DNA sequence: GGGTTTTGGGG
């Protein structure tokens, strides 16, 4: 039988181990100290410990901190999300500077169970799948770990008050982070609460996230695609410890450590609602990056219709070298992708633009002018991606608007370029930014015999 | 202006076709570098990045007969300095080389070095691999657009466009996807090779063998 | 424990 105390109860004298249940707002990653050492500190609260005494009125939390050991990476908790409940068996408590510090060898005895707040843990999130049980712990210590039937209330009346105490209180309050704006005036390390407006993959093994917090500076970081595979755009992320990289000059940049950690809000976080809505991007940087020769920032020069707004992602490996032969590519029509435009035929823009006869199903040049039939754009790029950085590959991706797809895309309506001035100056410009270093397109495209044409999607710039 | 010399050095070479010759010349003066490690890597730094330094066998022959009571191996925490050296770019593969990106690396070929032992350097930011930064990463792939850019450019010519009559009426029409692959060069091998640039080809000498002639 | 490995693109 095991007997859960409160945080603000447990005994600072007693010779000895303590169990709890507790919600945590905060935690590293974990991390290596030495060649048989790792370690991964974590801020926690309890209906007894969560709130500062204030003779004002701007809350501050209140916490205690838990310091897990272990010989091995495998034997540490990875949080990823800020609002879930952790449960430790046989841990010791002590005074560290003035605050609560209970401490866990979970390499000697000590153990740590992880149980989801929301309905489903991030990870499980991430892959779409129910949940086993809101008693089943979503990741633990050992080789096992058991909930006894007494154990039950105590985490459903924790789960109800963390997401009272989410939706009422910032939790990470003012004083756990710094303005991204006075980044550059700290010291050393800080930690940042931003919304993410982009993650751009870089490479096979990593995104670039673009953040941008409540003081409106904006500041890119790399994040690893195998730490943190929970990034997405349009939520908001607490980033503990980063540090004001010096060395940037064409862009603001945070430096991230192996202990630094990414983690997201549970559904009822007050602080992640505010910000979410608060918080938009006006593209400042893309502007200012497209009259630069060379932009070190990537520009995404697209945008896909709403409609297609939550469909997933597919690399051009994928679609191309994939397509055919993988089960879940080969049930679809209808993708959407990212990449880069290495190259765009025909070189002359004036030829973009041809008359299609739907009859012959035949397309002719306009410089002959009157009426050819039709005018459509017949536009070909060239393209290539994270997932195809290394071979010695172009992929063609269509915008052939005979039937409607991707009429628009230029936002120029198609006409005669040879006579329409106007025209063939716009779709000129859109050349040499489609071609230009770093700019990339964010398409949906629709497969129609063996290949992929471009379709609810419009240029931005 | 660029605080890490490494990172300005190593950028300019990138973006000036790897051609050494080409980057400017206030920036070849001796460099003063704490060493980070020494075994199994031996990594230097510049107070913001670190890089891994390549010997020749002159070098290294001078050094030993230069200090003979100090062990190469044994300078981690120590300062050295460059007073010869020069910088190359190479083809490698990233996937076992950490000090590379994208399967190119821009090396810093040393000829000359000596120890400044018990100089205690200044504290400063925690030190990381150069060949993992977000705007020199960048700065990598832009070299590699380049070339990507020149030599599609080259291969494909005249008119390429998918046949409308192919996309059109397409309801009872079948393809396979990999009919929208396009070889970017002419070159053989699955990986992109077309590069213009010279690459380098000063031998050096293997960090896991200055340890034998120095410790057995 | 608000920290620094090498698994040297989780650690
Ligand atoms: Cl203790
Ligand atoms: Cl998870
Ligand atoms: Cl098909
Ligand atoms: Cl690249």
């Amino acid at each position: 039988k095991y007997e859960y105390v409160e945080l603000a109860k447990a005994s600072l004298t007693s010779a000895q181990p303590q169990h709890f249940y507790a919600v945590v707002i905060d935690a590293t990653f974990p991390y290596k100290t030495n060649q048989e050492r790792y370690i991964c500190s974590l801020k926690i609260v309890d209906p007894t410990l969560y709130l500062k005494q204030q003779k004002g009125a701007g809350d501050a939390s209140d916490y205690a901190t838990l310091v897990l050991y272990a010989k091995r990476f495998e034997d540490l908790p990875i949080i990823h999300r800020a609002g879930d409940i952790i449960r430790v068996h046989r841990a010791t408590l002590r005074l560290y500077n003035g605050q609560r510090q209970f401490n866990a060898n979970v390499f000697y005895s000590s153990s740590w169970a992880l149980f989801s707040t929301d309905k489903r843990s991030v990870t499980q999130e991430i892959n779409n799948q129910d949940a086993v049980s809101d008693t089943t712990p979503f990741s633990f210590s050992s080789k096992h770990a058991t909930i006894e039937k007494n154990e039950i209330s105590i985490l459903q009346n924790l789960r109800k008050w963390a997401n009272q105490y989410f939706s009422s209180y910032s939790v990470i309050s003012s004083d756990m982070y710094t303005a991204l704006n006075k980044a550059q005036a700290q010291k050393g390390d800080f930690d940042v609460v931003a919304k993410i407006l982009q993650v751009h993959e870089l490479d096979e093994y990593t995104n670039e996230l673009k953040l941008k917090d409540a003081s409106g500076q904006v500041f890119y970081t790399l994040s690893l695609k195998l730490k943190f595979p929970h990034v997405r755009t349009g939520e908001v992320v607490r980033i503990r410890s980063a540090t004001y990289d010096e060395t940037s000059t064409q862009k603001k940049v945070l430096i991230l450590s192996h202990y630094s950690n990414i983690i997201t809000f549970i559904q009822s976080s007050k602080l992640a609602k505010e910000l979410r809505a608060k918080i938009q991007d006006d593209h400042s940087v893309e502007v200012a990056s497209l009259k630069k020769n060379v932009s070190l920032n990537a520009v995404v020069l697209t945008e896909v219709d709403k409609k297609h707004a939550a469909l997933p992602s597919t690399s051009l490996q994928d679609l191309f070298h994939h397509a055919d032969s993988d089960k879940e590519l080969q049930a679809q029509d209808t993708f959407r992708t990212q990449f880069y435009v290495t190259k765009i035929e025909p070189s002359d823009v004036k030829e973009w633009v041809k008359g299609y006869d739907r009859k012959t199903k035949k397309s002719s040049s306009l410089k002959g002018a009157s009426g050819k039939g039709d005018n459509i754009f017949q536009v070909q790029f060239l393209v290539k991606d994270a997932s195809t950085q290394l071979n010695n590959n172009t992929y063609r991706v269509l915008l052939y608007t005979q039937d409607g797809l991707g009429a628009n895309f230029f936002n120029v309506k198609a006409d005669n370029l040879h006579k329409n001035a106007d025209a063939r100056k716009k779709l000129e410009d859109s050349a040499e930014l489609l071609t230009k270093f770093n700019s990339y397109v964010d398409a949906v495209v629709e497969r129609r015999n063996g290949f992929y044409l471009i379709k609810d999607t419009k240029l931005i710039y | 202006q660029q605080q890490s010399a490494f990172k300005q050095l190593y950028t300019e070479l990138f973006n000036n076709e790897g051609d050494f010759s080409k980057v400017s010349s206030n920036l070849k003066k001796p460099l003063k570098c704490y060493v980070k490690e020494s075994y199994p890597h031996f990594l230097v730094t510049d107070g913001y990045f670190f890089v891994a330094p390549y010997f020749t066998k002159e070098a290294v022959n001078e050094f030993h007969a230069k200090f003979p009571n100090v062990n190469i191996v044994d300078l981690t925490d120590k300062v050295i300095v460059i007073n010869n050296w020069s910088l190359e770019l190479r083809r490698v593969n990233s996937a076992e080389v950490f000090t590379s990106y994208a399967n190119l690396e821009a090396r810093l070929i040393v000829h000359s070095f000596k120890p400044n032992l018990q100089e205690r350097l200044n504290p400063t930011r925690y030190p990381v691999n150069l060949f993992r930064d977000d705007e020199f990463k960048t700065t990598i792939q832009h070299f590699r657009h380049t070339a990507l850019q020149a030599a599609i450019n080259k291969t494909v010519k005249g008119d390429n466009l998918v046949d409308i009559s192919k996309v059109a009426d397409a309801a009872g029409k079948k393809g396979k996807v990999d009919a929208g692959i396009v070889k970017a060069s002419a070159s053989k091998g699955d990986e992109f090779s077309d590069f213009s640039f010279k690459e380098g080809n000063t031998a050096t000498l293997k960090i896991a063998d200055i340890f034998v002639q120095e410790k057995g």
